[PDB]
RNA sequence: GUGGCGAGCGAAACCGGAUGAGGCCAAACCGCGGGGUUGUGGGAUCUCUCUUACGAGUCAGAAACCGUUGAUGUAGGCGAAGGACAUGCGAAAGGUCCGGCGUAGAGGGUAAGACCCCCGUAGCUGAAACAUUGACGGCUCGUUUGAGAGACACCCAAGUAGCACGGGGCCCGAGAAAUCCCGUGUGAAUCUGGCGGGACCACCCGCUAAGCCUAAAUAUUCCCUGGUGACCGAUAGCGGAUAGUACCGUGAGGGAAUGGUGAAAAGUACCGCGGGAGCGGAGUGAAAUAGUACCUGAAACCGUGUGCCUACAAGCCGUGGGAGCGUUCGUGACUGCGUGCCUUUUGAAGAAUGAGCCUGCGAGUUUGCGGUGCGUUGCGAGGUUAACCCGUGUGGGGAAGCCGUAGCGAAAGCGAGUC
């Protein structure tokens, strides 16, 4: 009885942490609050990409080997197992129906890749196919049709 | 302002409740108006200097006018009411008369 | 469960049942806590302002050079009376972005909370024909003489509104906007047939 | 991507949204007018075939005015319902009892907490006059041959495009540097014409520079009307409870301080001391240590009275022990111990810095679908919206996106592998 009422509320236990009033009393953050005496962070921040003068880590190791393809395309892959998982009876296996499945992002290239095993048929019809998934696929009397 | 100079008013909160009067003189600006009898003030003038015996304003809210309704006399609140000619007339409305 | 519909008159006009996802789900205090100060917070208008030692007028001037005073930069710094203000207030919005799922499911476990204690009721209508504040005063005082009501009704519904708003105690809503503050302030729900039926869909 | 590849800087394609609109000239040709307006190229000129009233307006495609009338604005009007008893002190809006209105329980005042005492609010209602803006009529304007086929290579914006040099801006800091803009020289073509698609060439694709006009989504508030505030409340809030005044400067310019009697002055008649000021009676007031020096009236600071101690004593002024005296409490004879506070220092009572004293003010804030870790909450192989849309509010919708879902490699690529 004496139903829930909005002076009834109180968050979950460790949910909210009372602030850290520095500069405040010295028996709490004092004088200092907490940032020692009379030094550049004394008053100032110290940047993260400085070693004092010393040659910074970012700029003595080399550059990072190579280019970088402007139009590489990446596809989503569906494992084996995880496709035998979504299509415990087999059948057809589209790329719009493995979008409502929660398997791969939308408007993408899917790609089957070949980890896991498969017991069941499934036509699949997708951008691609690793050679090991093919296999598996076919062993268990599926077939792959690739649309690229 | 609904108190005209020149009506019979009840004072209901003040010092003097009961107490009928005329309106002697209203301020329509400061809203309070002069009811012989209520609020007489001893004034200490000097020079005929000495104390002098007048009443001072009190406020229009504490004021309401006084209709007469069978016989004895009733405090009422005041509306307005066009005849034919768009002529705004007092009218009471304890009574449903014309004040 | 189910409660019974009361005729303006105050009589019974048929029975309707509770929805238990809307009105038997679970009631999670942290998770209404959170909804709720959410709410209060983005009603802040948040429209508060102080002049810092730029926007003070004046005071571009260091006020002077062995002088033996102390060294000042300006006549209008945060230590100088009338100077300007140091961290002080400026305007802001306080609104939360909180899930849509938390705030469904706290409207949820607070009308579910009230439908526990047998709190919720429902009527045909809030006055028959004609607009008046003393039949829905009457009505009102039939189903509940506590503190606080609150009043889901379509807004298409004129009567009812116009009859109920001047209620000292009642706090009138659409089916669409009722949300979790109003429910837990309010004693008693009272729907309207067509807004109960409105919300549940 | 750019960058002493340092500090830093930083797009575009395309996606989701707000609004949505297209017109006209130059040229050729004909006599400032006609002509024509193009990217599926179109227009001119010539030959052949067929054919031979209507709309648009106050606008970017022209431009005014006259009237009739609709709406809004600049004054306003009406607008519901409370009494009795006692108390209070001085005053009832507070207490008790019974009532009433409510499409009105917003707000402000009224001698203390008022939906019904007043001003108002809900709800309706109103304009001679002039303004803003619609509709209509007058009025104004535009059009009144058109279509197809074939010819012809006549026109399609010139000191311009391009190119050379020197520069500017673009993610691009002159680089292999495209496109865009400027100055100097050189300097075309007209549809087989020309420009771009990141040096350049060919093909392919798109498009017609060297002419113009164009509402809507967008930024702002000196000013006006109506409102709001987990904004300030007299050292705060605008500098200004009006002041850019007083004052400072030759001058540009700088630039203050001062709010509060009481419900109502009823602001103290009269008497006395005194030159007056001021005060003591008296009077008003609920209250006169509320007397125009005025609500409350703290501290520093200055006095009167009073209890105790104090003129053989060396005192960071306190603290432990302790006799005595006195309107537990106040004081403290005598005795033990005892070298201030902060900052900064290896180390300070330090003869190292800062502080005459009180009161008030004065230093870890805010933004972000930023980065990161922890706690908690919701959902959970999924999670979640941004802009924006609808609504009175905090409510609902919105999947553009982002994070998770497979990694390796310079990359092609391969993929539980990969180099």
């Amino acid at each position: 009885n004496n139903p829930l009422k909005i002076h009834n509320l109180r968050p979950a236990p460790g949910a909210k942490t009372a602030k850290t009033r520095v500069g405040r009393g010295e028996a709490s953050k004092g004088k200092t609050a907490g940032r020692g005496t009379k030094g550049t962070k004394a008053r100032y921040q110290v940047p993260e990409r400085f070693e004092g003068g010393q040659m910074p880590l970012h700029m003595r190791l080399p550059k990072l080997k190579g280019f970088k393809n402007p139009f590489k395309t990446e596809y989503q892959v569906v494992n084996l197992d995880k496709l035998a998982s979504l299509y415990p009876e087999g059948g057809e296996v589209t790329v719009a129906d493995l979008v409502a499945k929660g398997a791969v992002r939308k408007n993408q290239l899917v790609k089957v890749l070949g980890q896991g095993e498969v017991s069941v048929a499934l036509q699949v019809t997708v951008d691609a196919v690793s050679g090991s998934a093919k296999e598996k696929i076919t062993a268990a009397g599926g077939s792959v049709t690739e649309l690229v | 302002m609904k108190i005209k100079k020149g009506d019979l008013v009840q004072v209901i909160t003040g010092k003097d409740k009961g107490k009928q009067g005329k309106v002697i003189a209203a301020f329509p600006r400061e809203d309070r108006v002069l009811v012989e009898g209520v609020n007489r003030v001893k004034k200490h003038t000097k020079a005929a200097g000495g104390i002098v015996t007048v009443e001072a304003p009190i406020h229009v809210s504490n004021v309401q006018l006084v209709v007469e309704k069978d016989g004895n006399k009733v405090v009422t609140r005041v509306g307005y009411r066009f005849d034919e000619n768009g002529n705004k007339i007092r009218v009471a409305k304890r009574t449903g008369e014309d004040i | 469960s189910t409660i019974d519909i009361l005729s303006p008159a105050g009589d019974k006009a048929g029975t309707v049942e509770l929805p238990s996802e809307i009105f038997d789900a679970k009631t999670s205090v942290p998770l209404i806590h959170q909804v709720v100060v959410a709410q209060l917070a983005a009603a802040r208008q948040g429209t508060h302002k102080t002049k810092t030692r730029g926007e003070v007028r004046g005071g571009g001037k260091k006020p002077y050079r062995g002088t033996g005073r102390a060294r000042q930069g300006s006549t209008r710094a945060p230590q100088f009376a009338g100077g300007g203000v140091v961290h002080g207030p400026v305007p802001r919005d306080y609104s939360q972005r909180t899930p849509k799922k938390m705030k469904a499911a706290a409207l949820r476990g607070a009308l579910s909370d009230r439908a526990r204690h047998s709190r919720i009721h429902v009527v045909t209508g809030v006055v028959e024909g004609e607009i008046s504040t003393k039949a829905a005063k009457t009505l009102f005082g039939k189903i509940s003489e506590r503190k606080n009501l609150l009043l889901v009704v379509e807004r298409s519904d004129e009567a009812a509104w116009l009859s109920a708003r001047n209620l000292p105690q009642v706090h009138i809503l659409e089916p669409g906007q009722l949300n979790t503050y109003d429910v837990l302030v309010s004693d008693d729900v009272v729907f309207t047939k067509a807004a109960f039926e409105s919300f549940v869909s």
